This record gives C-alpha cells, structure tokens and sequence, in this order.
RNA sequence: UCUCGAGCCCUAGACAGCCGGGAGGUGAGCUUAGAAGCAGCUACCCUCUAAGAAAAGCGUAACAGCUUACCGGCCGAGGUU
C-alpha cells in the first residue's frame, strides 16, 4: 500500500480531472 | 550554440576564476536582473518553459563556485 | 537434500529475464597544454519528467563507445533476506 503510489493516482486524477495500472486505478475512478 | 554558463557569469561577475571551494569562499555576486539576463541568452540551450526555471538553472552554477546573490 | 522459524517485498504486478527510455544546463569548478562520470582536489546543485548520478564498473592519449543505477512495457506468482 506504497505512499507514493496513492500520491500518483490523486496526481494523475487531477490531471484527467483538469503505470498503467495507475492510469486505470485513476480512470476507474 | 550560444557560449556557456561558466563565461557568461565570469564576465558581469568581473572575475576570472573560481574559488577552491564555494559557497565557503564567495568569489563574486550576481543581482537577481544579472542572472535574468544570462537566463535570457540560454533561452535555446535551456529546457524551461518559462524564465523562472530557466535562472534556477544558471542559479545553480554561481553559488557552486562562490557567486552569492543580491 | 529434507524439516522448522523470523524479517521484508508482492495482482496498485513482486524476483529474474527480454524490449524500449536512460535526457538537457554542462564537455560542472579547480589543477592542467589537455582531462569532457570515471589522474587528483572541492563541490555534488535544477530543468524536463513516467525515469535518468556534478556518475557505481570497464573502456580512451583525451573523446568515442558499452553498461549499473533510475523509468516505462511484455510476462504472471510467489519472491528475497
């Protein structure tokens, strides 16, 4: 459950909002 | 393209070398327009997209080598 | 080779492998005819960014070149101490 890894889902969510696991996991929400 | 930073900072600086060690020996000083000038005639050799990053690069090649600030 | 235990990592993809990326200021400053990651001394900072040392190991007369770090992909189950 890596700090960094929360950090880049809420950084690129606020990106789409304004890995590629990460990219779904963001998508997904 | 464009000279490097090394000169472009001994020139206004009025110095020609160095120091031993920097940020312990402050060789010379450079106000805040001096170096937005020099971050002006790197614009090409650069990747910031605005002139504020720009001078944090060259503001990074003085204080290494005793050019404090003003 | 068999058995038992502890720590840590892992399907938010672990360990290994293979592919791709490994970038700019800048070939840092000093010393030196020259030294550009890598003779020696000191410092070791910030841009772009998903990464990328003022460079961990070879290599060169010095470059070049080949790779480690670091990031991404393929893969898919335990892996590591």
């Amino acid at each position: 459950i890596p700090e960094w890894k929360q950090e880049e889902v809420d950084a690129i969510v606020e990106m789409i909002e304004s890995r590629n696991t990460l990219l779904e996991r963001a998508l997904d929400d | 393209g464009v000279p490097p930073t090394a000169e472009l900072i001994k020139d206004e600086a009025g110095f020609e070398t160095g120091s031993g060690e920097p940020q312990e020996d402050f060789v010379a000083d450079l106000s805040v327009d001096q170096v937005k000038q020099i971050a002006e005639q790197k614009h090409p050799d650069l990747l910031s997209y605005d002139l504020t990053n720009a001078a944090k690069e060259v503001v990074g090649t003085c204080t290494s080598l005793g050019v404090t600030i003003e």
